């Protein structure tokens, strides 16, 4: 087993974000493979479980009174494992709201049913945790160009309503990917394509961008930047491991008590800057959340 | 007063199906723990003992999962966004066991399953 085994997964090394190349067909040697998990554990327990894991590892912004939006929380079993495991983790009293396309029963504070483009809310996030995947993907007809749908949503999500500060972790695969929201994890003080170690026989990665800066700091084209994440997939097998579910120790998510204030886009310098990239800042009002679903009003 | 006089009994009906040889609702979500937790019956995070495991709430709470309104003039749920807590020997069926066991107001322990406030 090689070192990156007893780790929750594997983010993409910065060599390979450093390249030019041209997409090409997603090829896993151990494609389809399950990995071996705990005794009645779903597959979906234990990839949020180690996402959760590897965020511990990252600078994210944890204010008191921290929010949580996590979209496609949905299961075909009518439940919301994912939201369970972020529930567990998150503080004691984050408000957590999920949403899915379909009904199902949930852990969360509030949950919104129907397309994702029907939610709306005034108020600002900490952390915006995505899972949606269109079934459709899995019709790999034409040639895997950026996707629409729910990524078109997501972007203009990150865009208006993400704190400056906060972070995200949405979920692509080889088919189910958007170049806006490649070109979006420049925005972040730092980011990278998270490979959980129980799902590693999948193209599957959460893309992470960590600590919210509301303008680029680099800047990146995300048909290239595809193109590198799935050239590191096909050079870099990735060996199936359940290890790290079995120290649960330090899951819970560290408070920092994080500083929040309101602050004008003319308040925003260096200074400030440095305070979001180290995950020391939440710039957003603290104002009473409120949520809202579109309903189409028909015969 | 009649949609009320009339109204269902949900958790009697589930103990019927069990007995009729009827499988286990499914599907609850177990979650990963220590297993070294305070052993209490519903926490706000897991809190699983050795003999235990840890399962997201509303996953376990019979109203929640069959869609039907909750024994409470509030209409509120004890399970739904906490952790329920269940005897490993137990654990292949979580809803029935929430249904009938209760849980004990002062140390917080599953009656016949922890709580030993009566010596
Ligand atoms: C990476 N890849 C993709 N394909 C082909 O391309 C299609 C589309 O590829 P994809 O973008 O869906 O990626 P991949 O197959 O890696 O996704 P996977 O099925 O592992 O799904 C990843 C996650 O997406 C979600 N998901 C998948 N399918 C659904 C679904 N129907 N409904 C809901 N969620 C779903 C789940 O969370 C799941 O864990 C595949 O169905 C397959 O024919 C491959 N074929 C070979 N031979 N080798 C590969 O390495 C390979
Ligand atoms: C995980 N992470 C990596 N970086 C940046 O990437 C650098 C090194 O990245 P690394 O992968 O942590 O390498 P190392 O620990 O072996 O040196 C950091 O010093 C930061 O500049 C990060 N920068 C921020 N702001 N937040 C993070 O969570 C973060
Ligand atoms: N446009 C859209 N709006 C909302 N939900 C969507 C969507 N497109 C796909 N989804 C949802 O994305 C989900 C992918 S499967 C999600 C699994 C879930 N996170 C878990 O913890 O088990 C499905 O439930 C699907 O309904
Ligand atoms: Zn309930
Ligand atoms: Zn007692």
């Amino acid at each position: 087993a090689s070192s990156q085994a007893w780790q929750p997964g594997v983010a993409m090394p910065n060599l390979y974000k450093m390249q030019r190349m041209l997409l090409e067909k997603c090829d896993l040697q151990n494609y389809g493979d399950s990995a071996t998990l705990p005794k009645g554990i779903m597959m979906n327990v234990a990839k949020y479980t180690q996402l959760c894991q590897y965020l511990n590892t990252l600078t994210l912004a944890v204010p008191y009174n921290m929010r949580v939006i996590h979209f496609g929380a949905g299961s075909d079993k009518g439940v919301a494992p994912g939201t369970a495991v972020l529930r567990q983790w998150l503080p004691t009293g984050t408000l957590l709201v999920d949403s899915d396309l379909n009904d199902f029963v949930s852990d969360a504070d509030s949950t919104l049913i129907g397309d994702c483009a029907t939610v709306h809310t005034a108020n600002k996030w900490d952390l915006i945790i995505s899972d949606m995947y269109d079934p459709k993907t899995k019709n790999v007809t034409k040639e895997n160009d950026s996707k629409e749908g729910f990524f078109t949503y997501i972007c203009g999500f990150i865009q208006q309503k993400l704190a400056l500060g906060g972070s995200v972790a949405i979920k692509i695969t080889e088919h189910s990917w958007n170049a806006d929201l490649y070109k979006l994890m420049g925005h972040f003080a730092w980011w990278t394509a998270f490979v959980t170690n129980v799902n590693a026989s999948s193209s599957e990665a959460f893309l992470i961008g960590c600590n919210y800066l509301g303008k680029p700091r680099e800047q990146i084209d995300g048909y290239v930047m595809h193109a590198n994440y799935i050239f590191w997939r096909n050079t870099n097998p990735i060996q199936l491991s359940s290890y790290s579910l079995f120290d649960m120790s330090k899951f819970p998510l560290k408070l920092r008590g994080t500083a929040v204030m309101s602050l004008k886009e003319g308040q925003i310098n260096d200074m400030i800057l440095s305070l979001l990239s180290k995950g020391r800042l939440i710039i957003r009002e603290n104002n009473r959340v409120v949520i809202s679903s579109d309903v189409l009003v028909n015969n | 007063s009649t949609v009320l006089s009339f109204c269902v009994d949900a958790a009697k009906a589930y103990k019927d199906y069990l007995a009729s040889g009827g499988q286990p609702i499914t599907n609850c979500v177990k979650m990963l723990c220590t297993h070294t937790g305070t052993g209490q019956a519903i926490t706000v995070t897991p809190e699983a003992n050795m003999d235990q495991e840890s399962f997201g709430g509303a996953s376990c709470c019979l109203y929640c999962r069959c869609h039907i309104d909750h024994p409470n003039p509030k209409g509120f749920c004890d399970l739904k966004g906490k952790y329920v807590q269940i005897p490993t020997t137990c654990a292949n069926d979580p809803v029935g066991f929430t249904l009938k066991n209760t849980v004990c107001t002062v140390c917080g322990m599953w009656k016949g399953y922890g709580c030993s406030c009566d010596q």
